[PDB]
């Protein structure tokens, strides 16, 4: 899998 | 909302915070998002086996730039709080009573209270315990940003009209029109609300 | 007074700065509008106008009918008023009545002549 | 009193009256007005100005009647204020009698008119 | 001299000496305590005559009060200027006081330095997950790597990628900027142009 | 301290400027509540009627306090703002 | 732990030094206890004339005198000097006259308002004219490398220092690009 | 705010380069995707990335269209004729100085371009000086209009703000000294 900042932001939106 | 939009908003916030003479409403949300993005990119690069190639250097230079922006913003706000901590608490409470957006985040407020106590201890141990009983109150200066000027540029289309003091007759005021590409030398308190709303960029 | 250039003595030499003449023109433009407004839609009976190539009277006939009279015209003046759109009775003098007076008011306000 | 040197070279003194006289010209003050709004409050403010001539004593007396006729006092809990400027250049003209007063800023209501002790 | 001539000398003492902090002047501060107390006792005696309804002179009460407030303003301004001079040192080089500076302080000022440093570190710990060192990124970044000369035998050092470097006296290195910025501040390395 | 009366006390010193501030809008303004400049706009016979009321007040050479009022209050505003002056030069302040 | 709100320039050393200056003044005979001259000023006996006791007093003390007193303008603010400075102040050494020129003038206006309103207004007009004649020269003089700002007031020094700071920054940025 | 931070903000602009390396995937920056790279085919990237590649010999920089000598002459003509400041491209002086510093091999007609940029800077500097001097003689207003000023030009001229703040105090003192 290829890393992307948007997936990280979606994960943090689910966290906070 | 994309991180590409969050960074662009953060840069304009940083420029306005550097130029303004007093404390703008806090934007620590964008700071927290960008710090998390830095950590995610760092761990992703750490999973790589090969590092002497062009992509890793390009990514690391971008992380350098984002770290500079966030660090300089936080340093400027702390240096503003240290000048007069009690007045900052007072302004935050007044904005809360008016029902407006926050002046200080939770960690900033905690820092302000602890610094105020630490500053009070030195004066109490050096001078104020030796005073007569009437003179034992702690002095706190009033605000000082009354006659400050700024260079300001208009970006929004429908800003409208602004009022400024009249130097020919200081009982009254003069009204100005702000066409949507102009640059002005103007007092800060006339454009304060528009700088909060993001319709004006300070230079 | 009198203004009409055929009837003049050697009237005295005068020179004035641009500021005085320009401010005087702005004052005249207000003042003429006030006289015409009070006359048309109020109790003011009549007034006179004198000018370098003409002579004008505004009056009313005994809830009344408004009349305007011009005297001492020429062929060029009569043609120029029709070119300005003032169209009139022509019995040298001239007569205008009613709604057509408004065009003469505009011509007197605006015209180069 | 007849200036021989300056911007008013050979121009005689000014005369002013409130009833016609020979060579007197009838004139009017310049008027303008503004709206100010601030801080999301109820307090929008409405401003009227009269400028570019002498403000003779009858002017304030008639302006009081303009306000009271147009019923701006109806919420007397929200007053209306009036101010006249540069009267110190003519200081002394109200001292010779008990019928006059020095004042600079005045509050109007329907029931009363108020000023400071001055 | 006049009533307030002692107080102005504190202000002139701080005004004449930028940057390099002079030693603390306990004795002049103490004399200012005593002069304020003497003025208060005089006004208290006049106040007791007024309360008793005795003959009294009320004219000097406000001059004595003005003198007391002026002396207090001078003393607190002296302390505040020294406080700003002290607080600047947490951001110069590494966050520590020199011995030559610490010998000039009083104990309350040393306590204030420790309280301020603890408060600043506690604030720094809450940024993000791992905290942020705010002495890093002090200027816009020009490049990734830096060229440095080592001034002393520091020994073994390791970069953030896990590469070992042997910092020894009079040797040249090419290192990432973020890793060795702290050593440049602490005086172990110097930049090579 | 405060001093008061039923009606405006007379002051005979001539001044250079008058300013009036209110929390209630003036009649020609009532469309608007945004910050901005507004023209004092007159309507129909109001100016002429104010001129009539002014001359009728001062016809004897001194003030008559018993003249009836005009119908438009805009005429009262106009009648308050008039005077006679000499000498005359356009474009010079006197 | 109770808080007292005070002036925005409470801690300013320059403002304290400005308050510490003194001016020549005169007090009515017998209307004040002669303990005052030893108690506050340290003078054993006042100098006396037909008009009153004549002394010098500091500004911080003069604000507290709710009794009657009178002020004489110092040498740098006398009316002949006011005419000279209002005529031409573009190249004069104001620091040779007074290092806190505009500040002491503003203090004098606030004190003289109750005695002499016309003199207070005249001095205020003179101060505005004097600063207007010199601000452009200050902002221009800051751009030279050899300028050192010898003649300027403490108020004018702030403008001079800010201009020289900006000039140094832009010259340092330009000389990278050789 | 200072000249280094002005150059830092100017680095975010976009510029076109021709790579000599090649790569398959895009590069997913936090500021957005920039790749992929093909050798000999131009594409647009940020200015900081372009200078970073140019130092490593990985590309060739293509100058902006406003660095043509004819375009610079048009700008100089408009700046000479207009009374106020003429309009310029964004970050004009900063991008000019950065490209002359790091990529002067790829600029065409370098000395003529450099001389024209210096001419434009000289007369804009004179206009700003005259405007500030004429403002500081004022007493009637505390406002001026300065359309088409650049950020670095605004940064170099902060003494006027301090001078106006000092003037306002004396004006307020005169107003409070006016009798009643």
């Amino acid at each position: 899998e290829h890393y992307n900042p948007r997936n990280r932001l979606k994960t943090q939106i689910k966290r906070r | 909302t994309t991180p590409e939009e969050v960074l662009r908003k953060m840069t304009a916030t940083w420029q306005n915070e550097l130029c303004a003479p007093c404390l703008l409403p806090t934007q620590m949300e964008l700071v927290e998002i960008l710090l998390d993005q830095i950590q995610g990119m760092e761990e992703n690069i750490g999973k790589q086996t090969d590092k002497m190639q062009l992509r890793i250097s390009v990514h690391r230079v971008e992380l350098q730039r984002i770290g500079f922006i966030t660090s300089d913003y936080v340093r400027c706000r702390l240096q503003k709080i240290e000048s007069n901590p009690h007045d900052a608490i007072d302004q935050h409470k007044k904005r809360k009573e008016e029902g407006k957006s926050d002046l200080l985040s939770e960690s900033e407020m905690k820092f302000a209270e602890e610094y105020a106590l630490a500053e009070s201890n030195l004066f109490q141990k050096t001078v104020l315990e030796f005073m007569p009983a009437a003179l034992k109150k702690m002095p706190v200066p009033r605000g000082d940003h009354d006659d400050v000027m700024v260079y300001a540029k208009v970006t929004s289309d429908d800003v409208g009209n602004v009022a400024i003091p009249d130097w020919q007759d200081l009982n009254g005021e003069v009204i100005l029109e702000m066409e949507p590409e102009s640059c002005h030398l103007i007092p800060f308190e006339s454009v304060h609300q528009l700088v909060e709303d993001g319709n004006i960029q300070l230079m | 007074y009198p203004r009409i250039t055929a009837e003049q003595e050697n009237v005295s030499r005068v020179s004035l700065a641009p500021l005085v003449t320009s401010t005087m023109l702005e004052q005249w433009q207000e003042c003429y509008a006030e006289l015409y407004s009070s006359y048309k839609k109020g109790q003011r009976g009549s007034f006179y106008v004198a000018t370098a190539v003409c002579n004008v009277l505004f009056t009313k006939m005994p809830g009344q009918k408004l009349v305007a009279v011009i005297t001492h015209t020429t062929s060029a003046i009569r043609e120029h008023l029709r070119s300005q759109g003032v169209d009139f009775e022509a019995p040298q003098c001239l007569v205008v009545h009613g709604s057509k007076i408004h065009a003469l008011f505009n011509a007197l306000m605006d015209s180069d002549v | 009193v007849h200036e021989k040197t300056g911007p008013y070279t050979k121009i005689p003194p000014t005369l002013i009256a409130t009833s016609p006289f020979l060579y007197g010209q009838l004139l009017s003050l310049t008027k303008s007005s503004n709206i100010f709004a601030k801080a999301g409050t109820k307090c929008t403010e409405y401003e009227l100005k009269l400028e570019n001539g002498p403000v003779l004593p009858h002017c304030a007396k008639m302006m009081t009647q303009f306000i009271r006729s147009t019923n701006m006092c109806s919420t007397e809990e929200k007053p209306v204020t009036m101010q006249v400027m540069d009267r110190h250049t003519s200081q002394g003209m109200s001292d010779w009698t008990e019928t006059a007063t020095n004042w600079n800023t005045v509050t109007i209501a329907e029931n009363c008119v108020k000023w400071t002790k001055n | 001299g006049g009533v307030a001539d002692k107080a102005l000398q504190l202000v002139l003492e701080m005004k004449r000496n930028p940057d390099v902090l002079p030693p603390y002047n306990t004795e002049l501060v103490r004399q200012c305590y005593q002069k304020i107390d003497e003025l208060f006792q005089k006004n208290a005696a006049v106040v007791e005559k007024i309360r008793a309804g005795l003959p009294h002179d009320s004219t000097l009460l406000q001059p004595r009060l003005a003198a007391m407030c002026h002396i207090r303003r001078c003393m607190m301004a002296y302390v505040n200027e020294r406080k700003n001079r002290i607080r600047s040192f947490r951001w110069k080089y590494g966050g520590a006081l020199p011995a030559s500076v610490r010998n000039a302080l009083c104990d309350a000022e040393i306590q204030f330095f420790n309280e301020y440093s603890s408060t600043l570190a506690r604030f720094q710990s809450n940024l993000g997950e791992g905290g942020v060192n705010l002495l890093l990124h002090s200027a816009p970044p020009k490049s990734l790597f830096v060229q440095v000369r080592a001034l002393e035998d520091y020994g073994e050092f390791e970069t953030s990628d896990g590469t070992q470097v042997q910092l020894s006296k009079d040797s040249l290195h090419s290192l990432p900027r973020q890793d060795c910025e702290m050593l440049i501040r602490q005086g172990v390395l110097e930049l090579v142009h | 301290a405060q001093e008061s009366a039923e009606d405006l006390p007379t002051d005979l010193r001539i001044g250079s400027k008058m300013r009036i501030v209110s929390k209630v809008s003036f009649p020609w303004m009532n469309t608007r509540k945004s910050t901005g400049n507004v023209i004092v706009k007159f309507q129909t016979n109001d100016r002429f009627d104010g001129m009539q009321y002014f001359n009728k007040t001062f016809l004897n050479g001194y003030e008559d306090p018993t003249v009836p009022l005009p119908v438009s209050p805009m005429s009262i505003l106009e009648a308050a703002s008039l005077f006679y002056q000499f000498p005359v030069i356009p474009g010079l302040k006197m | 732990f109770e808080i007292q709100r005070v002036e925005s320039k409470f801690f300013d050393l320059d403002d304290i030094i400005a308050k510490s200056d003194s001016t020549s003044c005169t007090f009515e005979i017998g209307d004040l206890n002669p303990d005052f001259f030893q108690e506050m000023l340290g003078v054993s006996k006042p100098t006396q004339n037909a008009d009153g006791y004549g002394v010098d007093a500091p500004y911080w003390l003069l604000e507290s005198v709710r009794s009657s007193f009178s002020i004489q303008l110092p040498k740098a603010y006398s009316v002949n000097m006011q005419n000279v400075l209002n005529a031409d102040s573009k190249k004069l050494n104001l620091s040779g006259l007074q290092q806190h020129f505009y500040g002491n003038g503003m203090q004098l206006c606030r004190l003289m308002k109750g005695e002499n309103p016309d003199g207070a207004l005249s001095l205020a007009r003179c101060l505005v004219s004097t600063l207007t004649q010199r601000l452009g020269e200050i902002v221009s003089t800051a751009t030279h490398l050899q300028s050192k700002g010898e003649k300027f007031d403490s108020l004018e020094t702030k403008v001079f220092l800010e201009g020289k700071r900006c000039k140094e920054d832009i010259d340092t940025w330009l000389r990278q690009d050789n | 705010m200072n000249a280094e931070r002005c150059e830092f903000i100017a680095g975010n602009s976009l510029i076109e380069v021709i790579p000599s390396i090649s790569d398959d995937r895009p590069i997913h920056l936090i500021s957005g995707d920039i790749g992929p790279f093909e050798a000999g085919v131009p594409c647009r990237i940020p200015v900081w990335t372009a200078i970073l590649m140019k130092r490593k010999h990985n590309c060739k920089v293509v100058a902006p269209q406003w660095m043509d000598v004819d375009e610079l002459k048009k700008i100089l003509t408009s700046e000479t004729e207009s009374q106020g400041l003429a309009k310029l491209p964004d970050h004009f002086f900063e991008i000019s100085h950065m490209l002359v510093r790091d990529a002067r091999e790829d600029i065409f007609e370098v000395e003529a371009v450099k001389s024209l940029v210096q001419d434009i800077y000289d007369r804009r500097d004179a206009k700003l000086r005259s405007s500030a001097i004429e403002f500081l003689r004022q007493n009637q207003t505390c406002h001026a209009q300065l359309d088409n000023v650049q950020l670095i030009e605004a940064s170099s001229a902060r003494a006027t703000l301090e001078a106006c703040r000092q003037m306002g105090a004396v004006v307020r003192n005169k107003h409070e000294s006016t009798p009643l």
